[PDB]
């Protein structure tokens, strides 16, 4: 009975690596090691922003490429005006212990969570003037990771169970719950057109999933340890995983393969926070040597490094112009290079 | 039972198994002219002057 | 959200008297709060303003020396005293809320008004006064400035206000282009460093106030003589 | 007096100079090495990196600015700088040998804190307190020093064939009682009772892993011995000559105090940051 | 520049100031984190998502945080726990059956890359039902260890004055297999304190708040160029 489904399950297995195998019909290093190299990359801290009091765990940018939300072991949301250096907002929060923080694209709600397994969603345009928890999103059976918004009333939230989940803020409901995974989900990113979202975990694979019927499309695997960021390219056709294996790596939607390997024999720490360039043409990724480097995403080269943070480099963001990119650690500081 | 679970497994093998696949030097070419129809407006590849720059 | 103001009455000529205004259904301690003078036949002006941790304190050039302004944060009151009173106080003072953050509408909303009975700055000018509508049309309304409120930071300060009839002022449009939270999408502000112009598409009834404009860019706040729509 | 000076026979001369040398070129390196160290270093935010810079710039000054003019006074005799160089050179030499002192005093009483109130310690020693009681420090020294600048000159000691300038004192000798009875007193004998008393404390509590308890009393015993025996003739013999007939010079004596002073600037960073683990670490993560 | 500007700016200031003062106040806490089984009893030994509990000896402020309803297979949370006083790790004894599950999750927290420098406090819970299983025979855990037919109780360390001698020996051998494994490695920068204690005992406040203190010595004595 038993043995059948698994003689099945391996002849799949093994088709669908031959299929993979037969698509790779070139090497991406290959077909662009005749494009010019990017050079050095200097960038330098433009902006430092204090008063956070613990480890900052999460950032994200706003739509406006101005405002900021950050989060921190000490209990609070800091909403900064990143021109200059104020606070918009100070958020105090019901769980000391948060792990994720997300910014609406149109900038009325932030959400965040954490140990206490609850979505909290924030109001910031209300007429009594303060900011006030609108519904607390309840049903996560384990710590809730990365959450983002695909507009002001759905939220994709990851837990540390094996599931990702789809909620309906206005009803405060789980519509859709994305099973498949067999380890606890870290990180997820957005596709440009909102159809659809990728998942890490510490399985060490990564799943496409659509919004709407809720079904895993495609599955990637190649990393030796947990996957611990992931990050769409701009164009919406691949996208850059960063693990703990001392290795990013760039997969690919359309042929469904491993497409170029990050890494160098002098990294040893694992990778906290991967993000792209506006064109796609640089890769950033934090580290645990408290710097961030930067990659030629096509040559696989180190273009630069940033450096300036005394402990571990726990999230990356880059402004929707491209403008700046930010860069928060737990020595509780928050940095804006340019 | 874990019968349930080798059938999911099963179908969701089988449905992730046909799937239109494009060569890589196809996507690899994509992607170069992608970055290279925006090379410009990319103000960290391109750095832009302190006119134009918020952060100055 | 509730403003009761209360405390005014017939003051003979140098007297004093204290103004008081409870609040209600808002955080107060973390919104600025000012003090605007109607005037019986005039228009608006300006009296002082109180930040909301009471670190900064600015008066007009009338009311310096004989007007004090503080504020009670346990109890949720704001407080004027007046001393000194000439017959040019006679009038109607409104409290006005203000929060001052980034992307913020500041002058958001009025109280009722006490009535009083006594016996180098920006000039904003409305040059017209009295415009005849008719319901459906489209109006515009004009305003200069003496120096051009355009700052180097890329934001522009114009406020517009409407008062109906026996009614506080109500804030429409600020910085020109951004419409204040409960406003139809019917009024719309466009403009440049000095000129300014107000435009009003599918006129109803309820649009029959007077109109005025406001400067925010540098202490003392000046305010238009007012343009009035008359069906 | 008789007109030929007592000349150099060239064996004081290069003594001399070559201990001078020594100590004061391994101490500005050794001084120089630790104040790299904690500012190249990511993670040197805590307390104690701000004493011993503290101590590392008092230490730097002493050397560099007493030790170095004794090269020139021995090789001609004179002091051959300026009444601005006395002026100068001198506030900076007891700017130095007063605040390696209250450096000393407050790392003592903050080592105290810490290993006898561990929880008290935590809670109350941070970085922008120790900055505080560093610059009180530096301020209330800088106030005392300025004293010194109103009452410094060149002496001129001059016999018919040769001259000697040395810059001396402007006023008698016997009227700098208070300076020096003070300058004892603070600087010598609060920091010595202080130490022996608080890091017997400390010792008590540790002998009450055994080796970890083991060479931090040797070490604590062999910060106190150097301290109180290696300041000892200097701050002694300035204060007995403020109360001599006529004082003690003798040119081998004063070699002796200065050496001693210059010993305990060398040694400081030894005793304070190369014993230590941190700091090994930290040069082994920097210096391969 | 602008009026608005210069508001904006004392509104940010006033924030850091009620920001300063939130973190004062919470930084005069010492936090432990609390780790054990089910059969543990980890719930009740100290009488005064995330649960919370808060405690005072010695007007010392304590904030002990345990971590239910999640798995106890892999801990990766473990990483927003870091630079905590303490760890707490109470252990089922006298069963026999997963004493061995207790020392490899010991040993997993124990070389966890994220806790090289924290301590952790050990307790040994219920040592009573231990008693009567060692005394009423027909429960041997020479079948659970092997070691336990050549080991002998230490000359050394002495009893309770009433204990049984056969009661210390086994005591001691379950104490010594959490002692093995501390000292097999962590260089030193981290111990482990074990404790005897059952359902009844009131003590546990103090034996934390000794440890506690034995911690933050040694901590200093590093941080402060002593050792």
């Amino acid at each position: 009975e038993l043995d059948q489904l698994r003689q099945e399950a391996e002849q799949l297995k093994n088709q669908i690596r031959d299929a993979r195998k037969a698509c790779a019909d070139a090497t991406l290093s290959q077909i662009t090691n005749n494009i010019d190299p990017v050079g050095r990359i200097q960038m330098r801290t433009r902006r430092t922003l204090r008063g956070h009091l613990a480890k900052i765990y999460a950032m994200h940018w706003g739509t406006d490429s101005r405002l900021l939300v950050s989060a921190s072991q000490d209990g609070k949301l800091i909403i900064w005006d990143s021109y200059t250096t104020n606070k918009v907002h100070a958020i105090p929060l019901r769980s000391s212990w948060v792990m994720t923080c997300a910014y609406a694209p149109s900038g009325n709600y932030v959400a965040c969570g954490g140990l206490d397994n609850i979505c909290s969603i924030y109001n910031l345009k209300t007429r009594e003037g303060n900011v006030r928890v609108s519904r607390e999103l309840a049903g996560h059976t384990g710590y809730l990771s990365c959450c983002r918004f695909l507009d002001d009333n759905q939220i994709v939230t990851s837990s540390g169970d094996t599931t990702c989940a789809l909620w309906d803020i206005e009803t405060g409901q789980q519509t859709t719950t994305f099973t498949g995974h067999t380890g606890d989900v870290m990180s997820l990113s957005l596709a440009p057109d909102t159809r659809l979202f990728v998942s890490g975990a510490c399985d060490a694979s990564a799943k496409l999933w659509d919004v709407r019927e809720g079904m895993c499309r495609q599955t990637f695997t190649g990393h030796e340890s947990d996957i611990n960021a992931i990050c769409f390219f701009p164009n919406g056709n691949a996208f850059a995983t960063g693990s703990d294996d001392a290795t990013c790596r760039l997969f690919d939607l359309r042929a469904d393969q491993e497409l170029m390997t990050y890494s160098h024999d002098n990294i040893i720490c694992g990778i906290t926070s991967v993000s792209f360039s506006k064109s796609g043409r640089l890769l950033l990724a934090g580290y645990d040597d408290f710097n961030c480097n930067v990659w030629d995403a096509l040559k696989a080269d180190r273009a630069g490094v940033l450096a300036g943070h005394d402990n571990r480099v726990s999230c990356l963001g880059v402004t929707d112009d491209g403008m700046a990119v930010a860069t928060g650690s737990w020595d509780s500081f928050l940095k804006i290079w340019n | 039972a874990s019968i349930a679970q080798a059938r999911k497994l099963v179908e969701q093998l089988k449905m992730e198994a046909n799937i239109d696949r494009i060569k890589v030097s196809k996507a690899a070419a994509d992607l170069m002219a992608y970055c290279e129809a925006h090379a410009k407006e990319d103000p960290l590849l391109t750095p832009v002057p302190a006119s134009e720059n918020p952060f100055r | 959200v509730q403003l009761v103001e209360s405390g005014g009455g017939l003051v003979q000529p140098g007297g004093s008297r204290k103004l008081s205004c409870s609040a209600s259904g808002f955080a107060f301690s973390s919104f600025g709060m000012h003090w605007v003078r109607q005037a019986p036949e005039k228009g608006l002006e300006w009296v002082a303003y109180i930040s909301s941790g009471s670190g900064t304190i600015y008066y007009a050039d009338t009311v310096k020396g004989r007007f004090t302004i503080s504020r009670d944060d346990p109890k949720n009151t704001l407080f004027l005293q007046m001393t000194s009173l000439r017959s040019e106080d006679t009038a109607m003072y409104y409290c006005v809320r203000s929060i001052y953050y980034y992307g913020s509408s500041p002058f958001d909303f009025w109280g009722q008004g006490t009535t009083l009975t006594v016996s180098s700055d920006i000039v904003m000018t409305q040059a017209t006064s009295s415009v005849p509508v008719t319901p459906g049309e489209s109006v515009s309304i004009s305003c200069r400035s003496s120096k051009s409120l355009l700052h180097s930071n890329g934001n522009t300060y114009l406020y517009w206000f409407l008062q109906r009839p026996g009614q506080s002022p109500q804030l429409l449009i600020y910085r020109m282009s951004n419409l204040a939270s409960g406003v139809p999408d019917r009024f719309s502000g466009s403009g440049s460093g000095t000129a300014f112009t107000l435009t009003i598409s599918r006129l109803e009834a309820e649009d029959v106030g007077v109109y005025y404009c406001m400067q925010h860019l540098e202490y003392p706040l000046t305010f238009g003589a007012g343009t009035k729509l008359e069906l | 007096q008789l007109q030929p000076r007592a000349v150099v026979a060239l064996e004081y001369q290069v003594v001399t100079i070559l201990l001078v040398l020594i100590i004061c070129g391994l101490g500005i390196v050794g001084n120089i090495m630790v104040v790299l160290v904690v500012m190249r270093t990511k993670h040197m935010r805590t307390p104690t990196n701000c004493y011993l810079v503290s101590l590392a710039v008092a230490d730097l000054m002493v050397l560099v600015a007493a030790g170095l003019p004794n090269i020139t006074d021995s090789i001609y005799g004179s002091w051959v700088y300026g009444y601005v160089g006395c002026l100068c050179i001198t506030y900076l030499q007891y700017l130095g040998i007063n605040a390696s002192s209250c450096s000393i005093t407050a790392f003592t009483i903050e080592r105290y804190i810490a290993i006898c109130h561990p929880i008290k310690a935590q809670f109350l020693c941070t970085f922008s307190r120790a900055k505080k009681i560093i610059i009180f420090v530096w301020a209330f020294t800088s106030l005392y020093c300025m004293l010194w600048f109103f009452l410094l000159d060149l002496n001129i000691s001059t016999y018919k064939d040769a001259i000697v300038i040395s810059c001396g004192y402007k006023i008698s000798r016997n009227y700098y009682s208070p300076i020096y009875l003070m300058d004892f007193g603070v600087f010598y004998v609060v920091p010595m009772i202080l130490a022996t008393v608080l890091y017997g404390f400390i010792a008590r509590i540790l002998f009450l892993t055994v080796s970890s308890r083991k060479q931090v009393t040797k070490m604590l015993a062999v910060v106190v011995i150097l301290f109180a025996l290696l300041w000892m003739p200097y701050r002694t013999l300035v204060v007995v000559n403020s109360f001599l007939s006529s004082p003690f010079q003798e040119n081998w004596f004063l070699l002796f105090c200065r050496i001693c002073i210059y010993l305990n600037s060398a040694i400081n960073p030894v005793i304070y940051n190369l014993m230590s683990q941190k700091f090994r670490a930290a040069f082994r993560k920097l210096c391969n | 520049l602008s009026a608005e500007d210069k508001a904006a700016v004392e509104r940010s200031k006033m924030i850091d100031r009620n920001l300063r003062e939130d973190g004062e106040k919470a930084r005069r806490e010492l936090k432990l984190l609390l780790l054990g089984t089910g059969e543990s009893g980890k719930s009740t030994f100290i009488k005064q998502g995330i649960f919370e509990t808060k405690f005072q000896v010695d007007k010392v402020n304590f904030h002990m945080f345990d971590v239910g309803g999640q798995r106890d297979e892999r801990r990766k949370w473990i990483q927003c726990f870091n630079d905590v006083t303490a760890i707490i790790f109470v252990v089922d004894s006298s069963d026999y059956n997963r004493l061995q599950e207790a020392l490899n999750d010991f040993k997993s927290i124990w070389n966890n890359r994220w806790l090289r420098t924290i301590s952790v406090i050990l307790f040994l819970n219920k040592q009573d039902l231990l008693a009567e299983k060692v005394l009423a025979g027909k429960s041997k855990i020479e079948d659970y260890f092997p070691e336990f037919a050549r080991y002998t109780t230490p000359e050394d360390a002495t009893p309770e004055p009433g204990e049984d001698p056969r009661v210390t020996r086994a005591k001691y051998f379950i104490r010594k297999e959490f002692v093995d494994i501390s000292t097999a490695s962590g260089d030193g920068r981290h111990i482990c304190y074990p404790h005897f204690t059952c359902a009844v005992d009131t003590e546990n406040a103090r034996r934390i708040f000794n440890d506690c203190k034995d911690i933050i010595l040694q901590m200093n004595l590093r941080e402060y160029n002593l050792v």
